[PDB]
């Protein structure tokens, strides 16, 4: 009992010696003092936390990087004790406006080899582990009182500065106010709160010893933790492995990890210039649509178009507020032959945001919660898409209910249930990039129609018999997607006044024939031009010329843009009729 | 875009006794310009408990108590509530009885309180804030004491007791005994009529969709309306309140998690949105007074010409919008009866004509105008729909598109993907203007009176213009 | 590294406990166990290992040796510190600069590697030294995974006069040891794993030779020599004139391009002219 | 200026060596140095005794404020006072630098002098972003620096000095 | 090291005349009401209206004033209005002078030569502003190392990224003196085509 703050006191004395004295760097070069600079650089910016390494901390004094790892619950408040009085010795006299010193969360990584949450064996409680894993879930920030003050409630009497002990264990509140039995309140002004979180970690997936379901395991952040990873991330995570104390079987407890250490697993000047370049060299257009598609060759037309996908016009707002569309829709007509699911996968993969969908569903739903016996609603992929891009295959296959809702949501850009509770609105801003194998009107919701066709000469079967190893056998897109991140966020293109009598002289002649066209013929069914394609050339070009980070579009690629459309429309004439 | 205020910032042109004695400095205010002076008279002339507050002004008066009352909220909030009424009855000491308690609510520009339910952390706490988003429920409104009144039949005597909970700016827990026999001797009798009761609600702010940063379920907080404050929020909203930040704790058996609730103590509440514009100058009365004398011949064809600008062609259909956009005038008879003033407008065409457009505008134009489709509506979720409580799981009545859009619009485009069992849910509240439901345990008839405006395309895909008009 | 990681890569301790036969690999166990060191301890990298098991681990395990055969364990060498957590034995500067010099994959010309390994001597690089540490390593655990190969195949000739090997481009990381330097390494260490693996008493006392492709294009291999085994050897090789002589007589086309004798360049076609003549003078 | 030529002027303070090899007096244009008797002290200019050090030809010596006691009770009045203290030397950093990398051997306790160097500054440099500090919040004209050395000056001039113009301007520009 | 570009005068009486920071400054458009008719110029915005509200750069706007606002009158934008002064003064530590901008200090001096009722109130929102971004940009730029700065930067103008350019341009020299690397003579400018 009295030997134990003498010990401490002498701990407390050696983990600030460390933080004092450890440098690094050689005699010939020089040294430089690695924990005290970084305290200060933390402190003054307004952070409080150090990242202490366990290998330095070991090879300083070796006696307490044992200690830290068999007992680091009443060890780690030594040293986050030390860090508060060297940051003190360092920083100090503080300016004006801060006098009061701050308390500083100690951290710590280390470099040594992860177990896995197989190998938690109990033997293993309450000693630092470091497990690798992925983020599941994450709660919300919530308070967690760390020096809490009572008082009684009769006579009146006050009890204050209890701190409350670390993790998730709660406290004991007296019952003997020295009055009724448990006389004591909390006082809610005088208590001084930090955030916590509480994580959910899943086990990699080639770890599973492959018949079941993998284990997860439950943390516990912190003040400077917290917000720090986002359900779908790698970590790498050291914790105190211990145990609930709220106080199947009978002395069974449960488990958590308390997080004590967290990493995470993964633009320049020098970088803006490759994109410069090549958006200024001669043939800029056609070095993208050669790389985007290595695998499947053959009619670059279906691999020229998706080249714009990824660029995308620009989003105006006239004086109105009558915004218009950003983003541009794509439909593959064609056998389901496996040739397009291969492009699916590539533009999902090189997409900055980009979904590839065959659960609950594309858009919203509302369906009966077992907890509340109420209706609750069901954001599906295109509102988590925002600005990204969404993939879809086997257009006859969704949902009834859902392709209705798919159609209303590429028709307006954003998702209003009215259902038996829920009334909201979800923005959808995303890409439809559809592959077919049909309404003249949710036909007509896109605005690219590409089906697939084929030949069968003996030089055409020379063309095959290439083809043919060209899959037996079997610009980077790792900077094609930072280099598409920037390129989107800085062009800001319109069209130029000759584009206009361009496309005023093509589109009236485009109409001008369909009426001797629909009124003699009339086979039930066809597609005449409308304003809404229009619009949409006007955003291929837009798309187009931002591949230049030209913010003036010209007569240099509306014309080859109509053509391209002259295929996609006609695509859809044969495919009508 | 960042609100760092209230009052839109771009164009809005178009011990505990120092506390006490500088905030009735401040409220004097008769010798710069009288701001304030001018403000507690006009709340006494309107019977009001609450002044709502600039502290701009306090700043420019005096930072330090700026600065000490954006960082103490509950110490000197309860000093600025006792020296208002001490300010009151300086003007008027019989009024300043008739009220228990005033208050004082806050509004101005907070330096970094402008904060949203996501970044509103722990750093936070005992600190005034202005927290912005989307309100997504309520509660019941329910009475709470705030003080008894006892009475002795045998002793003739009158006894009292002052309550107080967690949700006060105190904060002693206090015990709801409601004495009986004060002495063991003589019984007690509450008395009603002369207690003290209040007000009190609890709403659940909720992070704007358009700024989450999508990948998470964005984040919540608790607010606790009251004394007033109370029904100013419904669900579907965007408000901005500025209350005080608290912890409220608790024990189940002596022994506590460290874990607390922390809720947000209103004491003011702002619509974001403009949803009305009755605010016309003497100058625009003038102008429009001469507008509508200038020429009777053309002001219906120059009013419907200068409609929808940003459309070609059109004209007879802007000129029947306008018509909706007026209106008839609803004739009740003196039996009873009633015969409707609206008018309903149906537009069919090939694709690509603007339809979709006109709809949106007229949206945009009219105060009150709801949205719907032809897919996303079922026949019942247009007018009426029984459902029941997570709370109290009694049935009631939820209100659809139509009965929202009272006295406004409803905008349906599609109107022809809609089955044949979903329009018939129409023809009452289209005509006879009021929805009748006789479910199972319901019998309800709701007030719909309003207007449609429906877009529908033809059958054939277009409009074959050899058919009739019928097919 | 760990302290299981290094037994089962020291061509001292893969030799005598044959870790490349799942028979024996079990002494490995039974010798971890002798000691009561946890096996989940042993996988774990040294300097995280608990501090209440290295206490006199130099002492307990230079015994637990001589209970299976192992009785030169300690060596004499000597150790450096620059600061607080910098301490090298001085041979691992040596496998970290001998694998700076010869990473396989090639950036330039012959003297490119060079640069960077006379680089990482002096104390203001330790970031090159504490680099050149692990390919050291990726080596060390790509030679373990060859000498299991030509002894769980029996490619080891027995000639004659002398053993002999080869080498097949399908196999993984074979491309590694196509320098003509990091090649008598990989010979002498499978010497010294033949040796005692072979139930034989006359391979046991006899050089090998070695070869390995060199070039596609000229169409040419490598070739070393290296002299009989034992604990005490010499140490005086005698190949630098058998493979001059052998050339010779056969008259074919060989390049004594290094320093040292008993490495050689050979024509692919001339292998079996040259090995014939060599092995009838040999004799 | 830069930390490379600050350490150029704070190669001119003298320091004693132990020279081992025989030379005979030197005539610089900035003063005479020697005799050097082998095995006897003499007093030389810093760039020379570093330089001489690096080829093994002499033998430093730690100068005699750079003692280990001394040291722990600047570094205390330096935290007791409220102002600038003055200092053993002005270029004490750069000597306890050059002297500490090169030298570390013939000086006994250099990783206490160290750190006690390292203390003394981490405070000189505190106080001067709260004397620079005041300055701006109260919109002086002037302020005395009592005892700074050229580099704690150095480290944090050119960034005050242009962000005071900017206020001269801002604050008299209403004044025409 | 050695290309000095002129600096910028904005603060001043007057900008400097080839300082390519001020040419881009007083482009900025500024809201005018004409006096007079704008005769065979009308094409822009033939002949224009008197009281006519239009937008015309601040250079332009320069000789076309008077004392006696004989061709147009001046009003100033909202930012510089009643409305933001007030904001600048709850905490200015909050608000992005990148989009009210990005030359903030820059033309907030040069409104200052049309001689309007509230430029004493104008040059002391200015000072107060500056004043209260201090310690916030002595502080992250002396103390922010080897990080990822592009996010304290996101929300300064040009005449506060020049100092944050010059915090870490004396930090990440003494730390590069400290550890003895600031001896080793390098390529200067060729570095840079590298
Ligand atoms: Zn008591």
């Amino acid at each position: 009992a009295d030997e134990g703050q003498a010990r401490k006191s002498q701990l407390q004395r050696r983990f600030k010696e460390f933080l004092r004295q450890y440098r690094v760097g050689t005699d010939r070069t020089g040294f430089t003092f690695k924990y005290r600079d970084e305290l200060k650089r933390h402190y003054n910016l307004g952070e409080y936390w150090i990242e202490v390494e366990m290998e330095d901390l070991a090879s300083f004094d070796e006696d307490l990087a044992d200690y830290l790892y068999k007992q680091p619950a009443e060890h780690l408040q030594l040293l986050e004790e030390a860090a508060k009085e060297v940051a003190d010795e360092v920083t100090r006299p503080r300016p004006s406006g801060e006098e009061v010193l701050q308390d500083i969360q100690v951290m710590l990584k280390s470099d040594a080899s992860p177990s896995s949450i197989r190998s938690l064996k109990s033997d293993m409680m309450s000693h630092l582990v470091k497990i690798p894993g992925i983020i599941i879930a994450a709660s919300a920030v919530r308070a967690k009182a760390t020096r809490i003050s009572i008082q009684c409630r009769s006579c009146r009497n006050t009890l204050t500065n209890i701190a409350m002990r670390p993790g998730l264990e709660g406290y004991a509140l007296p019952r003997k106010c020295n009055c009724p039995l448990d006389p004591y309140f909390i006082m809610p002004d005088k208590c001084k709160c930090v955030d916590f979180q509480t994580l959910k970690l899943q086990e990699l997936p080639d770890a599973v010893p492959h018949g079941e379901m993998p284990r997860h395991m439950q943390l516990y952040c912190d003040r400077y933790l917290c917000d720090k990873v986002v359900p779908g991330n790698r970590v790498t995570i050291m914790g105190i492995y211990s145990i609930k104390k709220f106080g199947v079987g009978v002395g069974i407890r449960s488990s958590y990890i308390r997080v004590l250490g967290i990493q995470v697993d993964t633009v320049s000047p020098q970088e803006e210039e490759e994109f410069r370049r090549l958006a200024a060299l001669p043939n800029v257009y056609e070095v993208i649509s050669k790389s985007i598609a290595p695998s499947i060759f053959g009619g670059t037309d279906m691999k020229k178009a998706i080249a714009c996908l990824l660029f995308g016009g620009s989003r105006k707002r006239l004086p109105d507020g009558l915004t218009r569309r950003g983003d541009i829709n794509l439909l593959m007509l064609g056998d389901p032959g496996t040739a397009k699911s291969q492009l699916l996968k590539f533009v999902e993969k090189c997409s900055p945001i980009g979904v590839y969908t065959s659960a609950a569903g594309l858009t919203a739903s509302v369906m009966r919660d077992p907890s509340s016996r109420n209706f609750i609603m069901e954001g599906g992929a295109m509102v988590l898409a925002d600005g990204g891009v969404v993939c879809i295959d086997e257009f006859d296959k969704m949902r009834e209910d859902d392709r209705v809702a798919i159609h209303e949501a590429m028709e307006q850009q954003t998702i209003s249930i009215a259902k038996a509770g829920i009334t909201t609105t979800l923005n959808s801003r995303c890409s439809v990039l559809a592959a077919a194998n049909f309404m003249p009107t949710i036909l007509s919701r896109f605005d690219m129609i590409f089906i697939v066709k084929d030949e069968h000469n003996e030089e055409r079967d020379v063309m095959l018999a290439k083809h043919v190893i060209t899959l037996h056998v079997s610009i980077d897109l790792a900077k094609l997607k930072k280099f598409i991140a920037y390129c989107r966020v800085k062009c800001g293109p319109r069209l130029s006044a000759e584009a206009a009598e361009k496309l005023k002289n093509r589109y009236i002649i485009m109409r001008s024939g369909a009426r001797q066209h629909e009124r003699d013929s009339d086979r039930r069914s066809s597609i005449p031009i409308t304003v809404r394609q229009l619009e949409a050339i006007v955003r291929i070009a837009e798309a187009l010329s931002k591949m230049k980070l030209q913010p003036f579009a010209t007569e240099a690629d509306v014309e080859e843009a109509l053509r391209l459309f002259q295929v996609s429309t006609l695509d859809a004439a044969l495919s009508g009729t | 875009m960042l609100p760092r205020s209230p009052p839109l910032p771009r164009g809005n042109l178009w011990e505990l006794r120092e506390a006490q004695r500088d905030y009735l400095d401040f409220l004097d205010d008769e010798e710069d310009q009288g701001i304030y002076q001018s403000k507690v008279r006009e709340l006494i002339s309107d019977n009001q408990y609450r002044l709502i507050v600039n502290v701009n002004d306090l700043r420019r008066k005096n930072e330090k108590r700026a600065n000490r009352l954006l960082n103490n909220a509950f110490e000197e909030l309860v000093a600025f509530q006792r020296a208002l009424k001490d300010f009151v009855a300086s003007i008027d000491a019989t009024y300043a009885k008739q009220y228990e308690e005033f208050y004082v609510g806050l509004e101005g520009s907070f330096g970094s309180k402008h904060v949203s339910p996501r970044t509103l952390t722990s750093c936070f706490l005992s600190c005034v804030v202005c927290v912005e988003g989307i309100v997504t429920k309520c509660s019941l409104v329910r009475p709470k004491v705030v003080r008894s009144v006892h009475y002795c039949p045998a002793t003739k005597k009158t006894i009292e007791r002052r309550y107080s909970d967690l949700t006060t700016l105190v904060a002693f827990p206090s015990s709801s005994v409601y004495p009986t026999k004060d002495e063991e001797n003589n019984p007690l009798e509450t008395e009603y009529g002369l207690s003290v009761y209040k007000d009190h609600q609890t709403i659940t702010i909720q992070e704007m969709p358009e700024k989450a940063p999508a990948g998470q379920l964005p984040r919540s907080v608790d607010v606790i309306l009251d004394d007033d404050l109370v029904d100013k929020a419904k669900p579907g909203d965007r408000v901005q309140v500025v209350g005080t930040y608290r912890c409220l704790p608790g024990k189940k058996g002596g022994y506590t998690s460290g874990t607390f609730r922390t809720v947000l103590i209103a004491c003011n509440v702002k619509q974001m949105s403009k949803d009305a514009q009755p605010s016309f100058s003497a100058e625009d009365i003038a102008k429009i007074k001469k507008f509508s004398k200038t020429r009777s011949k053309d002001i219906f064809d120059q009013l419907a010409k200068s409609l929808a600008p940003s459309i070609h062609g059109h004209d007879y259909v802007k000129k029947a919008i306008l018509c909706l956009l007026l209106g008839g005038v609803e004739r009740d008879l003196e039996n009873g009866s009633h015969i409707r003033g609206d008018i309903n407008i149906l537009l069919i065409g090939d694709p690509s004509v603007a339809k979709s457009q006109l709809l949106r505008y007229v949206l945009c134009t009219a105060p009150r105008a709801i949205p719907t489709t032809g897919r996303g509506s079922s026949g019942v979720g247009l007018t009426a729909a029984v459902t029941t409580d997570q709370e109290t799981g009694e049935r009631r009545l939820e209100a659809g598109a139509m009965v929202l859009a009272d006295r406004g619009v409803v905008c349906i485009d599609e109107f022809d993907k809609m089955s044949d069992m979903d329009r018939t849910a129409i023809h009452e509240v289209m005509e006879q203007g009021r929805v009748t439901i006789a479910k199972a345990g319901i019998h309800a008839r709701l007030n719909a009176r309003c207007s449609v405006l429906a877009a529908a395309n033809p059958v054939y895909g277009r409009y074959d213009q050899y058919k009739t008009p019928m097919e | 590294w760990s302290l299981h990681d290094s037994l089962c890569n020291t061509s001292y301790t893969a030799a005598r406990f044959k870790l490349w036969s799942v028979h024996g690999q079990k002494r490995l166990q039974e010798f971890l166990a002798d000691m009561g060191l946890p096996l989940k301890q042993v996988k774990q990298k040294f300097q995280a290992m608990d501090i209440s098991l290295k206490e006199n681990l130099r002492e307990m395990i230079e015994q637990s040796a001589n209970k299976f055969g192992m009785k030169d364990m300690r060596v004499q060498t000597f150790s450096i510190h620059f600061g607080f957590k910098h301490k090298f034995l001085a041979s691992d500067v040596v496998f970290a600069t001998m694998s700076l010099m010869e990473s396989p994959e090639k950036d330039g010309s012959g003297t490119d590697h060079f640069i960077q390994a006379l680089d990482s001597l002096s104390r203001s690089n330790l970031d090159k030294l504490y680099h050149g540490l692990e390919l050291a390593k990726k080596q060390l655990r790509a030679t373990q995974q060859t000498i299991a190969s030509c002894l769980c195949t029996n490619l080891v000739i027995s000639q004659g006069p002398f053993l002999y090997c080869s080498l097949m481009e399908g196999t993984p990381d074979v491309m590694l040891f196509s320098r003509p330097a990091s090649l008598s390494l990989l010979s002498k260490h499978l010497l010294k794993s033949f040796v005692c693996s072979t139930k034989n008493r006359r391979c046991k006392l006899l050089p090998l030779v070695m070869a390995a492709p060199l070039s596609m294009e000229h169409g040419t291999v490598t070739v070393v020599g290296i002299p009989p085994e034992t604990d005490s050897s010499d140490r005086k090789n005698f190949f630098g004139r058998a493979f001059e002589k052998a050339a010779e007589s056969t008259s074919s086309r060989m390049l004594h391009n290094h320093f040292d004798l008993s490495v050689i360049e050979l024509k692919a076609e001339d292998r079996s002219k040259f090995l014939d003549a060599l092995i009838s003078l040999l004799s | 200026m830069d930390a490379a030529e600050v350490e150029f002027l704070a190669e001119k303070e003298l320091v004693t060596i132990i020279p081992n090899f025989s030379l005979d007096k030197i005539y610089l244009i900035g003063g005479d140095l020697g005799p050097f008797n082998p095995g006897l002290p003499v007093e030389v200019p810093l760039w020379l005794a570093i330089n001489l050090k690096q080829r093994q030809k002499c033998r430093l010596l730690p100068p005699e404020w750079m003692d280990v006691e001394k040291l722990e009770k600047m570094r205390d009045h330096e935290r007791k006072e409220e102002t600038f203290t003055p200092m053993p030397s002005p270029y004490y950093m750069e000597l306890t630098k050059l002297l500490l990398n090169h030298a570390s051997d013939n000086i006994p306790k250099a990783d206490e002098i160290r750190t006690l160097v390292k203390d003394m500054w981490d405070t000189r440099i505190a106080k001067l972003r709260v004397s620079a500090d005041s300055f701006v919040r109260q919109q002086e004209a002037h302020a005395k620096l009592d005892n700074l050395t050229l580099m704690e000056i150095n480290t944090s001039g050119t960034f005050l000095t242009q962000a005071l113009n900017h206020m001269y301007k801002l604050r008299t520009n209403l004044q025409p | 090291e050695a290309y000095f570009r002129v600096e910028s005068g904005a603060l001043g009486p007057e900008e400097n005349f080839l300082s390519l920071d001020d040419i881009l400054m007083s482009h900025e458009k500024l809201p005018v009401r004409t006096e007079t008719a704008m005769p065979r110029l009308g094409a822009f915005f033939n002949a224009v209206p008197q009281g006519s509200k239009l937008e015309l750069p601040l250079w332009l706007a320069k000789g076309l004033f008077d004392n006696k606002r004989r061709i147009l009158s001046v009003e100033l934008p909202k930012i510089y209005q009643e409305g933001w002064r007030t904001v600048f003064s709850a905490d200015p530590n909050v608000v992005d002078l990148h989009k009210m901008g990005p030359h903030f200090y820059g033309f907030g001096s040069q409104l200052l030569h049309f001689d309007s009722p509230e430029n004493a109130d104008i040059s002391q929102s200015l000072l107060q502003t500056f004043i209260g971004r201090f310690r916030r940009i002595m502080d992250s730029s002396q103390n922010a190392y080897n990080e990822d700065t592009s996010a304290l930067v996101a929300r300064l103008d040009e005449m506060e990224r020049g100092l944050f350019q010059t915090g870490q341009k004396g930090l990440n020299d003494f730390q590069c003196w400290e550890k003895g690397q600031a001896s080793q003579i390098t390529a200067s400018n060729l570095v840079q085509n590298y």
